[PDB]
């Protein structure tokens, strides 16, 4: 099962007030009208690629959805971030846990923190190994998909935790459907009102119309024509050439010599023709000092 | 492992050898024979390495080779203080060091 | 220059254990192997294993295997060997000796200690 | 587009002058201000 | 009013060797480095981005605190773009480094008769270093065909090995400790603060303000925008606040 | 320009891989949301499809009548 994200998985960017303006950023959102994988807690908590970071969605009537794992194996040989909502509780753990075959609730630390009618929605990306949290809860009416609009999330939490993430999951409540995207590094046109809340988008990806909208700075465009870009036909594949030679350099006797003259009396001896390996010295270690220009 | 005679005579002034045969997983190429002298009631000193290289103050009249699965010490101008338990030695299998049974060499 | 300083001569009885020490002087103590070397009284040089000071990696002899214990404190530059459940034909010098750092090598053994007779 | 300008480095570890100067010693804010002087000039001499 | 427990790392009794390194995250202080600055008990002491008196009296908000010990004629090893053992196998500071690197002689310390065995370095690997990636991994690789078995062979012994430390050593051939600071800066507000105090605000008038280091000339007045709770900042068209 | 394979003496033309300008036409979106694609000075090739001296023009129907000039496009489209 898919669905169509419409507009959703936009956040603020950063933390600086702004108002009555379109501003052009670039940074890790959910294309827009992608394709989200859209899983199902009736009558459903694999182990899903983080990536580059990942958008995630809920839609709740119950309060199922309690918790989320990242690390790269969950299974106590590896740091692994733990958020738990436990009923009126935000508790975040990042210890090297041993996760259940089948983690589920019922109904080595270096760091620990202690706080359908409803769409939450979230977004949890790293970078340089801070653990960035936004999140948007909003009342919705709609039991079978994401309803379609525009609502964009705040920030609430910055982790350093220096984890390497690669694979996450996710902690259901059992006696609650919820998706997952994916970000990229989208450019994305940001509409500003009067108060400084986001209200509108473009994706300058999603299409051409988009392209000229993002060109122009504008959510409006003029009858015309206009010029957006550049076309490049891309390379397939690499073709390397070098002479069929196998004869190999003396630096044996060169370095590893049993004798030396002075330095008036320097010697030289002119090399050619041969295939040279130099990291067997590079990465030999045996030389106090190694530098050229 | 490796085989070497049980004993060696030799007059002062003379060349004596001592063989050592071994296999193709010991002194057989790829391989590296090392001799060791014992002095009687001393601990054994490293004599040749490498076949044929000798440590600093071991004599050049001291000499090793290897032929195949073969070595051999030579001893040119046999000394009474040569009298001494010689021993070879090779990598073997590429995991274990082997001894032979050591030849006792007699000064006459 | 390398120093190596065994143990005293001792004596046991069948079935019964020694260990015997082996300290180093005169080079980094860490940087190379140490060698066991036994010979039995009138008879040629038998290898016994190898150590490294580093972390405490062994190898035995196959022969020994399951009755040789190779051990080394670092603080102190001193290697130990025992031998477990012995016979009289465990009688002999038992030497140790200090080698090379790369494992698969041949003669091992360049500076030997004085040599420790153990009798059973 | 005169104005958008002053909010470029021009390679500068700052666009903002003030920036620069509360974090580096003269001798190397000297090297950091000239470019944004270059980029500045040019930026003007553009515009008239 | 806290302050930073510098005491306890500097002047700490044991330190961790460098493939090992350690780190103290720091944060929500008030900090006078100019107690360290003045002290003249460092035989080395440089960064970049920041001078000394210059960074005394401004805020951060995110430090870092590490440690370890080299050998003196590798120290120059610990800054951005060098190469050499440290730099390709133990440590690499970004190179847009934005911390600070302190050394001085522990000679009286650490150093021991007989040659300390404790410290130690990793040697080979099959690539460089990424930014603070740590290797306490001790398997040994692998260069050749047959296979390892976790055994210390003929391929590629342990990537780690003990400096010697003897006393009785040369300038360079001498432990000499190291503190690698780190300044970082993000959108939180500032934890870690200079010693400085504040004054009162006085609105209507042309005045010289410092709000956490941000510094200008201007009329402070009251405002009705509504700032959300995380916003500390606005900015203007020129990217001027 | 041109190499010699140093393996086999032969010579070589480089030519770089095709590239070119693309335009957007537009009424504007007060009307309708959609756009025909202009690849100036392309074939219709490497890229409802009318070739033009101007490029490939992608998305556009082509019609015998002739009309007032609107958006121009170039040579006489
Ligand atoms: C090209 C080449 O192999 N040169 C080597 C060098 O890498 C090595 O460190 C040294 C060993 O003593 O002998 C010489
Ligand atoms: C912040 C602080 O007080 N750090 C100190 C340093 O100034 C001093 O030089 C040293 C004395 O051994 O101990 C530590
Ligand atoms: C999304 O999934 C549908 C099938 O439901 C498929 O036709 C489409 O190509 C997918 N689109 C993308 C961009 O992945
Ligand atoms: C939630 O978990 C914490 C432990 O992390 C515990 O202290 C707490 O009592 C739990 N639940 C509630 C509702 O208090
Ligand atoms: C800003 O918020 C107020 C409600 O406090 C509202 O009256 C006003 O219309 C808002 N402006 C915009 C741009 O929506
Ligand atoms: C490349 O390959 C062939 C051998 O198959 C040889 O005839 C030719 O001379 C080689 N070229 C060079 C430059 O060595
Ligand atoms: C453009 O659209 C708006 C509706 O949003 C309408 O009020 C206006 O009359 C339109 N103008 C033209 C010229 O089409
Ligand atoms: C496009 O390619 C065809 C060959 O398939 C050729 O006949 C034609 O002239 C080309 N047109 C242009 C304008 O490049
Ligand atoms: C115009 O009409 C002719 C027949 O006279 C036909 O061949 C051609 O395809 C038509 N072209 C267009 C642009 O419809």
């Amino acid at each position: 099962a898919y669905t169509n994200s419409f507009t959703r998985g936009v956040y603020y960017p950063d933390k600086v007030f702004r108002s009555s303006v379109l501003h052009s950023t670039q940074d890790l959102f959910l294309p827009f009208f992608s394709n989200v994988t859209w899983f199902h807690a009736i009558h459903d908590n694999p182990v899903l690629p983080f990536n580059d970071g990942v958008y995630f969605a809920s839609t709740e009537k119950s309060n199922i959805i309690r918790g989320w794992i990242f690390g790269t194996t969950l299974d106590s040989k590896t740091q692994s971030l733990l958020i738990v909502n436990n009923a009126t509780n935000v508790v975040i753990k990042v210890c090297e846990f041993q996760f259940c075959n089948d983690p589920f609730l019922g109904v080595n630390c270096t760091f620990e923190y202690v706080s359908f009618k409803n769409l939450r929605e979230f977004v949890f990306k790293n970078i340089d190994g801070y653990f960035k949290i936004y999140s948007k809860h909003t009342p919705i009416n709609l039991v079978r998909d994401l309803p379609q609009g525009f609502s964009a999330l705040e920030p609430l939490v910055d982790l350093p935790i220096g984890i390497n993430i690669t694979r996450f999951q996710t902690l259901l409540a059992l006696h609650a459907a919820y998706y997952v995207g994916y970000l990229q590094p989208r450019t994305f046109l940001l509409k500003y009102n009067e108060n400084g809340t986001i209200t509108d988008a473009v994706d300058c990806a999603l299409d051409p119309l988009s392209e000229t909208k993002c060109t122009l700075k504008s959510f409006t465009v003029e009858k015309g024509i206009y010029q957006t870009s550049n076309f490049r036909v891309q390379p397939t594949e690499s073709i390397v050439r070098f002479p069929n030679i196998t004869n190999l350099c003396p630096f044996g006797e060169v370095f590893n010599a049993t004798r030396f003259a002075s330095v008036y009396a320097w010697n030289r001896k002119r090399i050619s023709n041969c295939v040279a390996d130099y990291s067997v010295l590079y990465n030999s270690a045996s030389f106090s000092t190694f530098k050229c220009y | 492992v490796l085989t070497q005679p049980a004993s060696v005579s030799g007059s002062p002034g003379q060349s004596i050898t001592i063989s050592c045969t071994g296999t193709s997983s010991d002194v057989g190429v790829y391989n590296y024979v090392s001799w060791y002298q014992q002095h009687p009631g001393k601990a054994p000193k490293l004599m040749i390495y490498d076949v044929s290289n000798r440590p600093s103050g071991v004599s050049n009249r001291f000499s090793g080779s290897k032929s195949g699965n073969t070595a051999s010490l030579t001893i040119s101008g046999l000394q009474a203080e040569d009298e001494a338990d010689y021993y070879c030695s090779s990598y073997t299998s590429s995991s274990t060091l082997v001894f032979g049974g050591g030849t006792k060499l007699t000064v006459l | 220059e390398v120093q190596l300083v065994q143990s005293g001569a001792e004596v046991k009885k069948p079935g019964a254990s020694v260990k015997v020490s082996c300290k180093a002087s005169g080079y980094t103590f860490t940087g190379y192997y140490f060698h066991w070397v036994r010979q039995a009284p009138g008879q040629g040089l038998e290898w016994m294993g190898w150590i490294n000071p580093i972390s405490g990696g062994t190898k035995y002899a196959q022969k020994f295997q399951g009755w040789v214990t190779m051990t080394r404190a670092t603080s102190i530059s001193t290697v130990y060997m025992e031998v477990s459940r012995l016979r009289s034909d465990d009688t002999a010098v038992y030497y140790c000796a200090r080698g090379h750092t790369y494992n698969w090598n041949y003669a091992y053994c360049d500076y030997w200690g004085q040599g420790t007779l153990v009798t059973v | 587009t005169l104005v958008k300008q002053l909010s470029s480095n021009f390679g500068a570890i700052s666009s903002v002058l003030n920036d620069i100067l509360s974090r580096l010693d003269p001798p190397e804010a000297e090297v950091q201000i000239d470019r944004l002087i270059t980029g500045r000039l040019q930026s003007l001499q553009t515009y008239v | 009013t806290n302050l930073c427990p510098f005491g306890e790392v500097f002047n700490a009794t044991r330190f961790a060797s460098v493939y090992a390194w350690n780190r103290k995250r720091i944060s929500n202080c008030v900090a006078d480095y100019s107690v360290l600055y003045n002290s003249a008990s460092f035989s080395t002491f440089k960064c970049y981005g920041v001078s000394p008196t210059k960074l005394n009296d401004l805020c951060f908000t995110n430090v870092y605190a590490d440690s370890f010990v080299i050998r003196g004629d590798e120290v120059r090893q610990i800054a951005p773009g060098q190469t050499g053992k440290i730099a390709d196998y133990n440590y690499k500071l970004p190179d847009d480094f934005t911390g600070c690197v302190i050394a001085w002689n522990s000679n009286n310390l650490d150093s021991k008769v007989g040659g300390n065995y404790n410290y130690l370095y990793r040697l080979f690997r099959k690539s460089n270093l990424k930014p603070f990636e740590r290797d306490i991994s001790t398997e040994i690789y692998q260069a050749g065909s047959t296979p390892c078995n976790g055994v210390e062979g003929f391929n590629c012994y342990f990537p780690l090995q003990s400096y010697g430390f003897q006393p009785t050593n040369g300038v360079g051939y001498q432990p000499y400790r190291v503190v690698v600071l780190s300044f970082e800066l993000l959108h939180a507000p500032a934890t870690v603060c200079g010693p400085k105090k504040s004054t009162n605000l006085v609105k209507n008038k042309c005045v010289n303000f410092n709000f956490n280091g941000l510094t200008g000339t201007g009329v402070l007045t009251e405002s009705n925008k509504k700032f959300l709770p995380f916003q500390q900042f606005g900015r203007d068209i020129a990217d001027t606040t | 320009d041109a190499v010699r394979d140093p393996q086999t003496l032969e010579i070589l033309d480089i030519t770089p891989c095709s590239f070119g300008g693309v335009s957007v036409i537009t009424p504007g979106t007060n009307t309708s949301n959609q756009v025909a694609v202009l690849y100036q000075d392309v074939n219709c090739t490497e890229v409802n499809v009318f070739q033009t001296r101007a490029g490939c023009l992608i998305g556009a129907e082509h019609v015998n009548n002739s009309y007032e000039c609107d958006i121009p496009i170039g040579a006489g489209i």
